């Protein structure tokens, strides 16, 4: 799996 | 050869200067005119680049 | 419809690039995609209404230049040839962006990827575009800033960045000369628009109509990477797979051939320009169709590929037959595409992502689809029979000998080993990889699959180009007598009656004859006698065989020859001028001669009588000596001083 | 600052010797053959051609007063 | 009004400034409130000042005419006739916007005596201003000399390890040879007792004694100007001097060079000018080569930017010196296109880097694009800008150079065309170097560029991208100004 | 220098010549079969003079054997691509791992 | 508004008066920049004649073609120093 | 894995497969923005833009070929 979560908002 | 003594000779620039007066000779090493003769400007330019030709 | 079909990629680039993380990778991609599509779609509309119904359209945002006469606009008119060259660029693009959508994937940095492809596109629609040569020149060299941008995407990896380097310093040599060649352009008709410069071609001097073509002959070296200033293009294969598909089938390595066939209406009026551009794009098919065969690299014999095909369209140029050269322009842009990407899905599948095609074998089965992608486009390259490359790139062949010259004659061999070879490296390229023994190991093999839809569905879109692409298309460019004044042809330059009735009718087939007759031999040698082939042993095919793989030396010659020396030149002039004369002659030399003199000068000043009474009594003699006599005595100064 | 730089011993060496080549240059016969080249060989052999055609190019405009393609052929045959 | 308020106001402006940070010295030690935040007050009267001066021009930027041929706003101070025309008006221009860049680049990097900085770079920067507006060839050459006594100060107060060398070469190069453009100057003053503009303009000389003023002339020219091979003061002060000072030294000072060729050698020694030109063309172009191929073996950082400076004003000197309106015009465009790219490279290589590295050896940096991405976007763009990219402010200059260089000597100007290629050459390499491969072994991750310079590079590069989409703006002010150099009889 | 046979690092070296020579065999050869029967002779070329007791004898071997790749190396060496020489060597390396350190600018 | 030009001309004034020295240099000037303006819509006639034409551009675009290459080397800039500062009549 | 340092650098592209986590609502902004100069662009395109082929009719030209004679 990739699994990257997304990062903060912007 | 000296300004000092080509004013005090007549060959300097006392004399002021007018367009409608020529000099078909060259002018003394000092001296300014208005304007020149042409064939005075191509004895020393050439023809060519944007003298009399294109 | 025009100011859609052109500037819609240039926001689509500007989004990715400046908003991409903003809206992360998954959204960037495809809008990028979308914006593409759009110009897509505008152009197909536009190339109805301007092929066929004789239409043209030209938007002209505002003035560039207003130096006296020199008046330049940012003008932007779609002809017949402008919207002939958007069908080979905008739709190839967008099924490259659609195939890099999959194939980076695995790329950490496709915000930025994508960035710099959608304004690649960009550059090279506003070069075709462009009312006049200026407007061309801006995309020829963002052409060359994209490029040299993509090639070194993965600017971490040390060959990809210098590869990078290697393509914009070299395209700027002929961006150099292309700038030459306008200056003399505004030089001798006081403008680079083409509504003007094309309407007095005759009445110009023929010397300068050379100077100023010659030129552009040269830029367009560069571009479409013929002999002498091809070095770069085999470098090129450091970017990514989409990169190579998109830069070396529907852009700048085909810009050579549009600014050529462009400015016809001067270069009929010049043949010895066409006659230098026979030679220079009859002996590049002729080389690297002969470095093609004996190159490992899977991506380096289709980019070699590409180099021979391109040379193809040089020496329909340079017989003047300027609609067969843009034709086999279209048709080449849709099979080599399909190649690359047919390239880039072969070793997407392979698990260790090799690309010598030494450490493939028997790939058939574990991937068909892939395979036959290869099979069609190789075949359409090869110009069977009933495929598109067949009615493009044949009829150019059989021109070189309908030209009834010498230089046709001798050029006719030349393409024809180009066909020949054409022929030849693709049945050793598609033996290696799929019919050959196995090379790679088990666990490949066994783990080897097809890829996802996203990347699949456009190489079979490109596949069925190449499958009817050319027919439909073959009356539009190549009919007898079809109205294509944007392409001029000098009535005695004609031979298409000729090529077409009078040829012998074994040359008809001699091509094909060779083509997969010979290809059958060279076939059962691989499979059967392949002992033949263990060269390492003879010492002449050793030779010959290094001297074709290294690519005729030609890269060797530029590096330790031609680069060292310039840079070496550098470095003369860095040591024996400015470090060298110019401090002897400035601070370093002077500051020697006044350590010198006022060394001298600091010993005279001493308080005593005698030296000061000495002094004194010597300067009367310049009251008794002539006067004549000072310069005798300042030498004898100047001495004494030593 | 930091010192966020981690200074090198040769590169010092490297860079002081690159920006000082002055003092050990000499006058030999090798800076002689290249002095000769830039300063006065290449400028002399420029300064022909650039006064030898000042003035001989009037190519603004220039006409074609002379045929381009051939009107008769003879062939060997 | 113009001169008078230029003058007077800076000088009210210099005085205040050492009234505020001078009245605590007395014989007890001081610690004031002008001292905190170092001199932050004292600076930000020496910015507002700079952006002061910008307002006056422009208020007489409005009363200008694009019609009129002649010299405007001609007014008498210190009985000395100003005035402006076409060309003096955008040179102007520059040299004031340059002034708040200058002093906003050196905010929070000098050790210390920010008043004495601050003062210096609005002198500098007015007497540079001033030498555009004044109408003989005396005053010229008085404000043409009078930046050395400041500048040759900053660089030895401010200056970098070798700045006693870096002030000993600017102060001698630059006075050594324009005392031979005082000997033209007082020649003419000799013969046809004035100096004024108008007055020599109309005087027609012998083609011996033209010949004897424009040697001396063009001998102070082709030292601010640095052709070779009088080049060598360039590169060693621009790598010695504070940063601030390269700013000034690069974007204006060589500016002054051919700004010099407009108003001495064109109109009055015309006939002289034309014979000269094949001779100025082939030091031009040799300085064209041999600069760009010197800078391919250099190692310092702010030495290889100082070299690709030699390399632009030598196309500006070809351009001008071409009979044409054509080149004129794009060696004027090209002094202001390479004007603000020049300093923005300095920025990037002298006050970035070396304000976090403190090194200015190439070794060091390579892999930049990693950690310091904002850093290598404006390099990339600027490294563009400085080498023509068509859709810059360069390119329009450096075509129309080359194209008037073709125009006025097919043969040999046309050799202009290498500046293509060889600009490309030193800068891309130095480029593709720095963002390239992995981040240094030798470097450490700090910051990116800061809110301060981000704000010095958008304003260098958004005046060059309009000059290069729409370069009309310069040429409408242009046109009727320089149509006057011209000298050609066609019969 | 001289060469002590039967010594660990005068093995070593014939270790390597016979990784330069399989190799070398296996970058002109692309044929399995082909290969196995070339690579089985070098060993025998490699094995018949295995006993050496003499420095001599064996520093002309290796004067030898060195010519004979030489002369024999491949102008296209097959590589691993991850391995360096290979297409994808030092493609998207990862970031270095470090504290920014701020500097107040 | 539209300034008319002071059509003067340097055979008849005499250069000691600058006031009218200037109106002879500003005369030759205006002039010049009408012919490069008269050159710039010329070359707009040839220019829809090509495209109109087509394969005639040859033919209907024939005079204004000669005409062009006419005017192009004496439709530019020239200045006034030439003629001020020389006499074709000597 | 391995760590993008992302606490800092923020460049406009993102940067190691950066994604924001309210990506769903700023594309909506985005393709509203294409969506905007699309249109945008299609009315301009219509209204600036010419055949240049018809402005003027051959008998026009036929008189400027003869007035230039
Ligand atoms: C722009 C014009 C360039 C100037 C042309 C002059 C070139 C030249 O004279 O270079 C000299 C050089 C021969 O001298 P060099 O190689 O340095 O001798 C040392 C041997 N160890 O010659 C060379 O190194 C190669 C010259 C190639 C010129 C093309
Ligand atoms: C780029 C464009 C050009 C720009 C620069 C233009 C001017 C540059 C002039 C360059 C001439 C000087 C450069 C070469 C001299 C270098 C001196 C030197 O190398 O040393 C020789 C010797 C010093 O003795 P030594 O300690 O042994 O040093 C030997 C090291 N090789 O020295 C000696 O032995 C002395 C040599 C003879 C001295 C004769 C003195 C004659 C008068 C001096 C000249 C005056 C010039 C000015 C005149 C007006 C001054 C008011
Ligand atoms: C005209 C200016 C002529 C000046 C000549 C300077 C040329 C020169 O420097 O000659 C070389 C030599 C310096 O020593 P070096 O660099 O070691 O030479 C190596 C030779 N194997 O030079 C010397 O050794 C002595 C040269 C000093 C001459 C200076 C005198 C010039 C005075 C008039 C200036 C004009
Ligand atoms: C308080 C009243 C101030 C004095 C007012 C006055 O007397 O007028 C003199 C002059 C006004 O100008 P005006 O007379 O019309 O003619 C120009 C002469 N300067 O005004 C002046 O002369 C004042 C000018 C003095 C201040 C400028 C000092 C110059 C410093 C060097 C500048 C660098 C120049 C290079
Ligand atoms: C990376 C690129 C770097 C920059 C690019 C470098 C190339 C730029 C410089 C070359 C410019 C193009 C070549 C110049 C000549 C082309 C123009 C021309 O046609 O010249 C013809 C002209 C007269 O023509 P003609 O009729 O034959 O003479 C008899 C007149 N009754 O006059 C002539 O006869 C000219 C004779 C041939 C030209 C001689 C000089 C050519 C340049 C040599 C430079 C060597 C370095
Ligand atoms: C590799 C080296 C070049 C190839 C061998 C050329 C030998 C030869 O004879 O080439 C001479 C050829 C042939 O033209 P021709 O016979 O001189 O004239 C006859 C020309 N017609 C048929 C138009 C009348 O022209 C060239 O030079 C072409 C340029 C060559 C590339 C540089
Ligand atoms: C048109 C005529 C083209 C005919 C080509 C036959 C195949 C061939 O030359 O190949 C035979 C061999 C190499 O074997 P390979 O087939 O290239 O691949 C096999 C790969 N090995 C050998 C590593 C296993 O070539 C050569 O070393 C000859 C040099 C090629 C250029 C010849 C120039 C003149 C023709
Ligand atoms: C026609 C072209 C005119 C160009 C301008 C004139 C030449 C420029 C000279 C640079 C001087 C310089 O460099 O001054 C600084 C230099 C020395 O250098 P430094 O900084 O101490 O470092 C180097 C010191 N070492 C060796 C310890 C490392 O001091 C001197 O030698 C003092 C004497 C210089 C006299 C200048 C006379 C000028 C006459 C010009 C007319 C012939
Ligand atoms: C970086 C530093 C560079 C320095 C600048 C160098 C510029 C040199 C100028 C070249 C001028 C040139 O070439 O003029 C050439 C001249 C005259 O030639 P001639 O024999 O009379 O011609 C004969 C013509 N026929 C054969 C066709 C009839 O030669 C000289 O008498 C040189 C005088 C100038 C140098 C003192
Ligand atoms: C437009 C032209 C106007 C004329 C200007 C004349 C300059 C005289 C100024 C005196 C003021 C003063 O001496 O004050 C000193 C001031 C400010 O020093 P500070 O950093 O605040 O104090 C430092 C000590 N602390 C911090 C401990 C308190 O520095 C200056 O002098 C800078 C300007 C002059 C430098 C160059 C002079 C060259 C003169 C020749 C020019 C052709
Ligand atoms: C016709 C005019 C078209 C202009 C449109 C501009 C679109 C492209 C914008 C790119 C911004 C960006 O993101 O570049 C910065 C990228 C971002 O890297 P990333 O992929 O986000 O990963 C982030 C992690 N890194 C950085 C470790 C990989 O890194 C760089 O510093 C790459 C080197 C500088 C690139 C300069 C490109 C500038 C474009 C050319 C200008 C003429």
């Amino acid at each position: 799996d990739h699994h990257t979560p997304l990062g903060p908002a912007e | 050869n000296s300004y000092r003594a080509a004013l005090e000779a007549g060959n300097g620039n006392e004399g002021g200067f007018d367009n409608k007066v020529i000099k078909t000779e060259r002018q003394g090493f000092w001296e300014g005119v208005y304007r020149r003769p042409l064939s005075q400007t191509v004895e020393d330019l050439g023809e060519g680049r944007g003298i009399i030709t294109q | 419809m025009i100011l859609l079909c052109i500037f819609t990629p240039f926001l689509g680039s500007l989004i990715s690039g400046f908003f991409g993380r903003y809206i992360g990778v998954n959204s960037s991609k495809w809008i990028v995609c979308l914006s593409i599509f759009v110009s897509v779609v505008s152009t197909y509309i536009l190339f109805i209404d301007v092929i066929f119904n004789e239409i043209e359209y030209t938007y002209n945002i505002m003035n560039w230049l207003n130096v006296e006469y020199l008046v330049v606009d940012w003008s932007f008119t779609i002809d017949k040839l402008s919207v002939s060259m958007l069908v080979p660029v905008v739709t190839v693009s967008f099924l490259v962006h659609l195939y890099s959508v999959s194939y980076m994937s695995h790329d950490p940095h496709q915000q930025r990827f994508f960035s710099y492809l959608s304004m690649f596109t960009f550059a090279m629609i506003v070069l075709v575009t462009g009312d006049n040569y200026l407007i061309l020149f801006v995309g020829w060299e963002f052409i060359g800033v994209a490029s040299y941008l993509l090639i070194s995407f993965w600017f971490t990896r040390f060959n990809a960045v210098k590869s990078g380097l290697s393509a914009l310093l070299i395209n700027r040599f002929g961006d150099a000369l292309l700038v030459l060649g306008l200056s003399y352009l505004v030089l001798v008709t006081g403008s680079v628009n083409y509504n003007t410069v094309f309407a007095l071609g005759s009445y110009l001097d023929v010397n300068m109509i050379t100077v100023i073509l010659i030129c552009f002959l040269v830029a367009s070296m560069a571009k479409s990477a013929q002999l002498g200033l091809h070095s770069w293009l085999l470098l090129a294969m450091e970017g990514p797979t989409p990169v190579s598909s998109l830069l070396h089938a529907a852009c700048l390595v085909i810009a050579g051939v549009f600014l050529l066939m462009r400015s016809s209406p001067l270069l009929e009026y010049t043949p010895i320009v066409l006659l230098l551009i026979l030679w220079l794009g009859g002996l590049s098919t002729l080389i690297s169709g002969l470095i093609a065969m004996v190159s490992n690299d899977i991506k380096k014999i289709i980019a070699l590929s590409t180099m021979s095909q391109v040379g193809i369209m040089m020496i329909a140029i340079g017989v003047s037959c300027y609609n067969l050269a843009l034709f086999h322009l279209i048709c080449h842009s849709f099979f080599k595409a399909l190649l690359f990407m047919s390239a880039g899905s072969v070793i997407h599948s392979i698990i260790s992502e090799y690309q010598d095609i030494r450490m493939y074998g028997g790939f058939r089965q574990f991937i068909p689809l892939a395979y036959t992608c290869i099979f069609i486009a190789s075949l359409s390259l090869m110009a069977i029979p009933g495929l598109t490359g067949f009615y493009s790139k044949d009829i150019i062949i059989e021109s070189m000998y309908g030209e009834y010259t010498f230089s046709g004659f001798i050029i006719y061999w030349f393409a024809l080993i180009s066909a020949t070879c054409t022929s030849l490296y693709s049945i050793r390229l598609i033996y290696y990889t799929f019919l050959n023994n196995p090379n790679s190991p088990k666990y490949i093999y066994i783990n080897l699959k097809e890829n996802d839809i996203v990347l699949i569905t456009p190489m079979i879109i490109l596949t069925i180009l190449s499958i009817f692409g050319g027919y439909l298309l073959r009356d539009i460019y190549l009919g007898m007598g079809s109205p294509f004044n944007e392409l001029f042809i000098h009535p005695n330059n004609l031979s298409l009656i000729e090529t077409e009735f009078s040829l012998p009718s074994i040359l008809k087939v001699l091509p094909l004859i060779t083509g997969l007759g010979g290809g059958l031999i060279l076939l059962l040698i691989y499979e059967f006698n392949y002992s033949l082939f263990l060269v390492y042993n003879n010492k002449n095919l050793s030779k010959l065989y290094s001297f074709f793989n290294q690519k005729i030396m030609f890269d060797q010659l530029l590096n330790n020859l031609i680069l060292r020396s310039g840079l070496n030149i550098g470095w003369l002039l860095n040591v024996h001028i400015d470090r060298g004369i110019l401090q002897l002659f400035g601070p370093l030399g002077l500051w020697k001669l006044s350590t010198f003199i006022s060394s001298k000068l600091n010993k005279l000043v001493f308080l005593n009588i005698g030296f000061i009474l000495e002094i004194i009594v010597l300067s009367w003699l310049l009251i008794v000596f002539k006067v004549s006599l000072l310069k005798y005595i300042l030498l004898l100064i100047i001495f004494i001083i030593l | 600052g930091p010192h966020l730089l981690r200074e090198d011993a040769s590169f010092q060496r490297y860079g002081q010797l690159r920006d000082n080549l002055a003092t050990y240059w000499k006058f030999n016969r090798k800076a002689a053959r290249n002095v000769f080249i830039f300063l006065v060989a290449v400028p002399a052999g420029l300064g022909y051609l650039a006064y030898n055609y000042e003035g001989k190019t009037p190519f603004v405009g220039k006409r074609r007063t002379e045929p381009i393609f051939e009107q008769d052929y003879v062939p060997r045959k | 009004m113009l001169v008078q308020n230029l003058i007077i106001f800076n000088i009210i402006g210099i005085v205040l400034l050492v009234l505020l940070n001078n009245n605590n010295n007395g014989i007890l030690n001081k610690k004031s409130l002008l001292t905190i935040k170092n001199e932050l007050k004292l600076k930000q009267i020496g910015l507002i000042i700079s952006i002061i001066n910008i307002l006056i021009i422009i208020e007489n930027w409005i009363g200008f005419n694009s019609n009129y041929y002649g010299f405007q706003n001609i007014e008498r101070f210190l009985n000395i006739y100003w005035g402006i025309d076409g060309i003096s008006l955008l040179l102007v221009l520059l040299t004031l916007i340059l002034g708040p860049i200058a002093i906003l680049s050196n905010w929070k990097n000098l050790k210390g005596y920010y008043t004495y900085y601050v003062i210096s770079i609005n002198m500098l920067v007015i007497l540079m201003a001033l030498n555009f507006i004044c109408l003989d060839l005396v005053s010229f050459y008085i404000l043409f000399e009078s930046t050395l006594a400041p500048l040759f100060l900053l660089i030895g107060i401010y200056g970098a390890n070798n700045k006693n060398k870096a002030a000993y070469y600017v102060l001698i190069y630059t006075l050594a040879s324009s005392l031979f453009m005082l000997l033209s100057i007082v020649i003419y003053y000799i013969i046809i007792n004035s100096t004024d503009y108008i007055y020599i303009n109309n005087i027609i000389l012998s083609i011996n004694l033209q010949s004897l003023l424009f040697i001396g002339i063009i001998i102070g020219i082709a030292v601010k100007t640095p052709l070779m091979p009088v080049h060598t003061w360039l590169p060693t002060v621009h790598s010695e001097s504070p940063l601030g000072g390269s700013i000034l030294l690069a974007g204006v000072i060589l500016k002054l060079a051919i700004y010099g060729v407009i108003r001495l050698l064109l109109p009055n020694l015309s006939e002289i000018s034309m014979m000269f030109t094949p001779i100025i063309y082939i030091i031009s172009i040799l300085t064209l080569i041999y600069s760009s191929l010197i800078t391919l073996k250099q190692t310092d950082l702010k030495v290889i930017i100082a070299y690709s400076s030699i390399s632009h004003l030598a196309v500006c000197m070809i351009g001008i010196f071409a009979n044409n309106l054509i080149g004129i015009n794009g060696s004027l465009i090209l002094c202001l296109a390479h004007g603000f790219v020049s300093p923005a490279l300095f920025i990037l290589v002298g006050g970035i880097l070396y304000d976090r590295y403190h090194n200015r050896l190439i070794n060091y940096y390579q892999g930049l694009s990693t950690f310091m991405p904002i850093f290598s976007i404006y390099l990339v763009v600027f490294s563009f800008c400085n080498t023509g990219t068509p859709l810059s402010g360069n390119f329009v200059g450096e075509f129309l150079s080359i194209t008037g260089a073709v125009i006025r000597h097919p043969i040999i100007g046309s050799l202009t065309a290498a500046s293509v290629l060889l600009s490309a050459c030193y800068q891309m390499k130095l480029t593709n170097r720095l963002t390239g491969s992995v981040f240094s072994q030798y470097l450490h991750i700090t910051n990116d560029v800061t809110n301060r310079e981000i704000f010095l590079l958008n304003w260098l590069l958004i005046p060059t991208i309009i000059i290069g989409i729409y370069p009309s703006f310069v040429t409408n002010i242009l046109n009727l100004a320089s149509s006057t150099l011209i000298y050609s009889v066609l019969i | 220098k001289a060469v002590v046979p039967f010594s660990e690092a005068n093995k070593k070296y014939v270790s390597s010549l016979y990784r330069k020579s399989l190799r070398t065999a296996h970058d002109w050869i692309n044929k399995t079969e082909f290969y196995r029967v070339k690579a089985s002779e070098i060993r025998s070329r490699f094995d018949a003079n295995k006993h050496i007791n003499d420095p001599n004898e064996l520093k002309v071997i290796f004067k030898e054997t060195e010519a004979l790749l030489e002369d024999y190396a491949h102008p296209d060496p097959i590589i691993p691509p991850c391995r360096p020489g290979g297409s994808k060597f030092e493609r998207n390396i990862p970031p270095r791992v470090e504290a920014r350190i701020p500097i107040d600018v | 508004d539209h300034v008319r030009s002071p059509n003067v001309s340097f055979d008849d004034i005499d250069y000691n008066n600058s006031q009218d020295l200037h109106n002879a240099q500003e005369s030759l000037l205006r002039e010049q920049w009408i012919r490069v303006s008269a050159l710039k819509v010329c070359r707009k006639a040839l220019e829809s004649c090509y495209k109109t034409s087509g394969p005639n551009h040859y033919e209907d675009c024939r005079e204004i073609a000669e005409k062009y290459l006419n005017m192009l080397p004496d439709h530019r800039i020239q200045g006034f120093l030439g003629y001020q500062k020389n006499d074709p009549s000597k | 894995h391995h760590i993008h340092t992302p606490s800092y650098i923020k460049p406009p592209t993102g940067g190691w497969n950066f994604t924001p986590a309210n990506w769903k609502q700023n594309t909506v902004l985005v393709l509203v923005g294409f969506t905007a100069c699309c249109v945008g662009l299609y009315k301009l395109g219509e209204a600036g833009s010419y055949n240049p082929k018809l402005k003027y009719k051959e008998e026009e030209l036929s008189r400027w070929n003869q007035s230039a004679k």
